[PDB]
C-alpha cells in the first residue's frame, strides 16, 4: 500500500562542501541517501517530495564534519497481511505463480490457490487453469491477491500473496 | 531564549577563542573554502586566525544555559579581545 | 547401562567412540562395540602382533574403518566365521563392521561422555523450548489456548503461558505442552532434515507443517515440534571456521570465486565469471588473498583494492561497489544495499573506473667527512645505506657512491 | 635460519657463529641477535628464540664464556662493552 | 666448523662441536671462552 | 616521505583515507609513496610543533 510519510534522516557533510551551494548538497545527499531504500517499520520508500526543513548543523568535535537533521516528506509503499491488492504476474511455472506489487515481488502457493486450479506442465507457456478454463491467468497478467504473510531480507521486505478468496482473479 | 534579549557575556571567551581556532583550522584543512585572501600563507591554523581577525569564520557558538536554554552567537557578533 | 555410549581412557583405541554391550560387576570389565582399527600394510607384510607391539615406538596407529573378510582374503590374512560373529588375531569381529571387545571398567569412561552426531552416524523423548516461542496447550481442560514460553526446564518445564485475555500465567509439563504456530508467520528449525533453515507457513496440519525455505521455492515439512517462532534472521554460520564470508577460493586453477552464502551442507560461491556454482565443503579448498596487486582500468589509471568504483561498462551498469578481491582481468565488488548474491558480484578491471644484497655486509665510507669509517650496512635502499660505525656508536645514513664493502 | 625456524626477527643473525654465539670483538646495535636459539615446535619445526641487545643499547662484544649450568646443560654468558664519554 | 675455545684453567684451545658438552680435552675444566673475531676492527684514536 | 624515516626531517607513515597505514620504513614500492589531498603523513616532529 503506498503511503504518504514524513520522516527525519542526519546527513554528514564533508568540510569541502561547506560552500555557497552547502544548502543544495545537503538535499542532494538526502535524495541520494534515502531514495531507493526499504525498511520495515516504514517499509519502502519509494520518493521524496519535499524537505520540510534543514535543521542547524553541529560540528562533531575532532571530526571535520557535520552533521544535519533533514525532516523529509516522502512516498512508501507498505503492504500488510490480509490485504488485497493488484499484481503484475512476471513468471509462471509448475511449481506456482511469481507477481510484482510495485517493488515488492509476491509468490502464491499452491495452497493459495483454489482447488479448481490445478497445475499443468504439458502446456507451452506453464499457467494455472481449472476444467472449464473460465479462467486464465498467464505471464503479464493482472491479478487481486491478498498478502497473506511479510519475511524481512537484507533491509528489503519480501511478502507471500494468496487468491484463495471469492472475486481473487483475472478481471 | 529569544535571541531579542540574549543575556550572556558579550565578549568571545577563551574557551571559545581556542576551540573556534582548531576547529576551523581542522576545516580548512580538509579543503573547506576559505574566506579571506590567503596571500602566501599555508599553515591551516594561521589561515584560521587571519579568518578570525577578519571576524570571517562561519561558525556559531551555542552557548547552553544552566537552566537547559541556549543562545546562539555568531562568531563575528562577539568581541574578540586576545 | 546397556545401549550405551562411552569412550577410552588409554591404549591404541584412546578417543574411539564406543557404545556398550554388557556389564560385569564382578569381573570389574565391560563390553564396547566400536568401529575397528586394523592396518592393512601390517596384514600384506604378514607382522607377527607381539612384533608390533615391540616397535610400535614409531609405528603409527591404523585409522577407524568397518571390518571387512573380503579385504583380508586378498591380503592373505586368515579369517574365521563364528556363527554371527568372525574370529581374526583372537578377536570377535561383527558381520556389519563392528568390533567387539572387553576392556577393564577403570580403563574406559563413564562419565562426562558425549558422543558426535558424525560419530553417530559411523555406528548407525526429548523438547525443544525456547524463550519467546508462543506454545499451545493441546491437552488439558484449557485447550486451544496460545501463551509464550515466560520460563524453561528440563523433563517438567513448568511454563508460564500468557494466554490472550489472560494476564495470569498458567502451569503445564513438557507433554501437556505443545509447539503451535499461526499462518503465514516466520518459523525456524533447530532439528530436521534441513535444519537451520527459515521459511514461512502458508498452513498448520495437525502434525505436518509447510513452509517454504528462503534458499529456494520448495517444500519443507517438518514435524511442528522441530519448528520454532524466531523474528530473527537465520544466522547461517558456518561449522568449524572452513572458510568466512567474501573469501576468495580456488575451485579450479583457472576459475578463482569468493564464497558468498553459508549452508549446513552446500557452498554457494560466486566466481569471477559471475555465475553461481554450487559445491561442498571438502571441495573447495582456501586461497589467500592479494594484499597488495595491481591491475589497468579504462581510465588508464591505477586501481587498488578497497576503492569505490563505478560499473560505467560490463555486465553490470551504473553499479557501485567496494573492491574486496582483485585477479589479472576480474575484480571482486562489495555492497550491502544489493540483495542479490549476498551484495557481492564480479565485474571486469578494465570495464572499472575511478570514481638488499647489500644489506648485513661491512662497508667502508670512501668518500666525504666521514671517510675511512668502517661500519656494517643495516639497511640500504637503492641510493642511500644506513651504517652502523664500528666505532662511534651511531648509525648513519650514507649515499651507496660513497660506500666500498671491504672483502675477505 | 629463515627456511626451517618461523619466529625470526628481521635483525640479521649473521653476526652469529655456527654455534650460535657471537663472538668477542663484534660490533653490536640495539636488536641484533647475540645469542641464536631456536625451540622445536611440539618455518617449521623451530621456532625463534633468540637474545638480542636491550633496545637503544650499543657497543662491542667483550667477551664470551661457555659452560654447563648445575644441571649440565650448556650455559653462555656475554658481556658487551660500551665506552662512554662525558656529554 | 672448528668452534676453538680457550680453557680457562689450563689456556688450552680445543675443538667443540655443537651438541658436544663443554669439557676441556686436557685438564677437564668446564668453563670455556670464544676467540677473538677475525672480522675487520677500526676505531677512530679519539 | 621521500625522505622516509632514516633522514630525520621525513616521516614514518602515509595514511590513506581507507585508513590503511603505508610503513615508509619497510621501504615500500614507489607506488605506494604517491599522495593525495585526502591523505595524511605522520611527519617527524619539527622545529615550531607545540
Ligand atoms: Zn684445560
Amino acid at each position: 500500500m503506498f503511503y504518504h510519510i514524513s520522516l527525519e534522516h542526519e546527513i554528514l557533510l564533508h568540510p569541502r562542501y561547506f560552500g555557497p551551494n552547502l544548502l543544495n548538497t545537503v538535499k542532494q545527499k538526502l535524495f541520494t541517501e534515502v531514495e531507493g531504500t526499504c525498511t520495515g517499520k516504514y517499509g519502502f520508500v519509494i520518493a521524496v517530495t519535499t524537505i520540510d526543513n534543514i535543521g542547524a548543523g553541529v560540528i562533531q568535535p575532532g571530526r571535520g564534519f557535520v552533521l544535519y537533521p533533514v525532516k523529509y516528506k516522502a512516498i512508501v509503499f507498505r503492504p500488510f497481511k490480509g490485504e488485497v491488492v493488484d499484481a503484475v504476474v512476471t513468471q509462471v511455472n509448475k511449481v506456482g505463480l511469481f507477481t510484482e506489487i510495485g517493488p515488492m515481488s509476491c509468490f502464491i502457493s499452491r495452497h493459495s490457490i483454489p482447488s479448481e486450479m490445478e497445475f499443468d506442465p504439458n502446456s507451452n507457456p506453464p499457467c494455472y487453469k481449472t476444467m472449464d478454463e473460465d479462467i486464465v491467468i498467464q505471464q503479464d497478467d493482472e491479478i487481486r491477491l491478498k498478502i497473506v504473510g511479510t519475511r524481512v531480507d537484507k533491509n528489503d521486505i519480501f511478502a507471500i500473496g494468496s487468491l484463495m478468496d471469492d472475486y481473487l482473479g483475472l478481471v | 531564549q529569544a535571541n531579542q534579549k540574549r543575556i550572556t557575556t558579550p565578549y568571545m571567551t577563551k574557551y571559545e577563542r581556542a576551540r573556534v581556532l582548531g576547529t576551523r583550522a581542522l576545516q580548512i584543512a580538509m579543503c573547506a573554502p576559505v574566506m579571506v585572501e590567503l596571500e602566501g600563507e599555508t599553515d591551516p591554523l594561521l589561515i584560521a586566525m587571519k579568518e578570525l581577525k577578519a571576524r570571517k569564520i562561519p561558525i556559531i557558538i551555542r552557548r547552553y544555559l544552566p537552566d537547559g536554554s541556549y543562545e546562539d552567537w555568531g562568531v563575528d557578533e562577539l568581541i574578540i579581545s586576545d | 547401562k546397556p545401549k550405551s555410549w562411552v569412550r577410552l581412557k588409554r591404549g591404541i583405541y584412546k578417543d574411539d567412540i564406543a557404545q556398550v554391550d554388557y556389564v560385569e560387576p564382578s569381573q570389574n570389565t565391560i563390553s564396547l562395540k566400536m568401529i575397528p582399527r586394523i592396518d592393512y600394510d601390517r596384514i600384506k607384510a604378514r607382522m607377527s602382533l607381539k612384533d608390533w607391539f615391540a616397535k610400535r615406538k614409531k609405528f603409527k596407529r591404523p585409522p577407524q574403518r568397518l571390518f571387512d573378510a573380503e579385504k583380508i582374503r586378498s591380503l592373505g590374512g586368515d579369517v574365521a566365521s563364528d556363527g554371527d560373529f568372525l574370529i581374526f588375531e583372537g578377536n570377535r569381529y561383527s558381520r556389519k563392521g563392528f568390533l567387539f571387545k572387553s576392556f577393564a571398567m577403570s580403563a574406559v569412561i563413564t562419565e562426562g561422555v558425549k558422543p558426535t552426531l558424525s560419530e553417530l552416524e559411523k555406528f548407525e523423548r526429548e523438547h525443544n523450548f525456547q524463550p519467546g516461542d508462543n506454545v499451545e496447550v493441546c491437552e488439558g481442560e484449557l485447550i486451544n489456548l496460545q501463551g509464550k514460553i515466560l520460563s524453561v526446564d528440563g523433563n517438567k518445564i513448568t511454563i508460564m503461558p500468557k494466554h490472550e485475555d489472560l494476564k495470569d500465567m498458567l502451569e503445564f509439563p513438557a507433554q501437556e505442552l505443545r509447539k503451535y504456530f499461526k499462518m503465514g508467520d516466520h518459523v525456524k528449525v533447530i532439528a530436521g532434515r534441513f535444519e537451520g533453515d527459515t521459511g514461512l507457513i502458508v498452513r498448520v496440519e495437525e502434525n505436518f507443517v509447510i513452509l517454504f525455505s528462503d534458499l529456494t521455492m520448495h517444500e519443507l515439512k517438518v514435524l511442528p515440534r522441530d519448528l520454532q517462532l524466531c523474528s530473527e534472521t537465520a544466522s547461517g554460520v558456518d561449522v568449524g571456521g572452513q572458510h568466512e564470508w567474501g573469501e576468495l577460493v580456488q575451485l579450479d586453477p583457472q576459475t578463482v570465486g569468493v564464497i558468498v552464502r553459508l549452508e549446513r551442507e552446500t557452498f554457494q560461491v560466486l566466481n569471477m565469471y559471475g555465475k553461481v556454482v554450487t559445491v561442498r565443503h571438502q571441495a573447495v579448498t582456501r586461497k589467500k588473498d592479494n594484499r597488495f596487486a595491481v591491475a589497468l582500468d579504462s581510465e588508464q589509471n591505477n586501481i587498488h583494492v578497497k576503492d569505490i568504483v563505478k560499473v560505467i561498462d560490463g555486465p553490470h551498469s551504473g553499479r557501485e561497489g567496494e573492491i574486496r578481491h582483485l585477479f589479472r582481468s576480474f575484480a571482486f565488488l562489495h555492497c550491502k544495499k544489493l540483495v542479490e548474491n549476498g551484495g557481492m558480484f564480479v565485474c571486469k578491471t578494465r570495464h572499472l573506473v575511478l570514481a638488499n644484497e647489500l644489506i648485513g655486509q661491512t662497508v667502508r665510507i670512501s668518500q666525504g667527512p666521514y671517510k675511512g669509517y668502517i661500519g656494517v650496512v643495516k639497511d640500504a635502499t637503492e641510493s642511500t645505506a644506513r651504517v652502523e660505525l664500528h666505532s662511534t656508536c651511531q648509525t648513519i645514513s650514507v649515499d651507496r657512491q660513497r660506500l666500498t664493502t671491504v672483502g675477505s | 635460519t629463515r627456511e626451517t625456524c618461523q619466529g625470526m626477527r628481521h635483525a640479521i643473525y649473521d653476526k652469529l657463529d655456527d654455534d650460535g654465539l657471537i663472538a668477542p670483538g663484534v660490533r653490536v646495535s640495539g636488536d641484533d641477535v647475540i645469542i641464536g636459539k631456536t625451540v622445536t615446535l611440539p618455518r617449521y619445526t623451530k621456532r625463534d628464540c633468540s637474545t638480542f641487545l636491550r633496545t637503544s643499547e650499543t657497543g662491542i662484544v667483550d667477551q664470551v664464556m661457555v659452560t654447563l649450568n648445575q644441571e649440565g646443560y650448556k650455559f653462555c654468558k656475554i658481556r658487551v662493552r660500551s665506552v662512554r664519554i662525558p656529554q | 666448523q672448528p668452534m676453538i675455545y680457550i680453557c680457562g684453567e689450563c689456556h688450552t684451545e680445543n675443538e667443540i662441536k655443537s651438541r658436544d658438552p663443554i669439557r676441556c680435552r686436557e685438564c677437564g675444566y668446564r668453563i670455556m671462552y670464544k676467540k677473538r673475531t677475525k672480522r675487520l676492527v677500526v676505531f677512530d684514536a679519539r | 616521505v621521500r625522505r622516509g624515516n632514516s633522514q630525520y626531517p621525513g616521516a614514518k607513515y602515509i595514511i590513506r583515507d581507507n585508513g590503511d597505514r603505508i610503513d615508509l620504513r619497510f621501504h615500500p614500492k614507489p607506488s605506494d609513496l604517491h599522495l593525495q589531498t585526502g591523505y595524511k603523513v605522520e611527519r617527524h616532529m619539527c622545529d615550531g610543533d607545540i
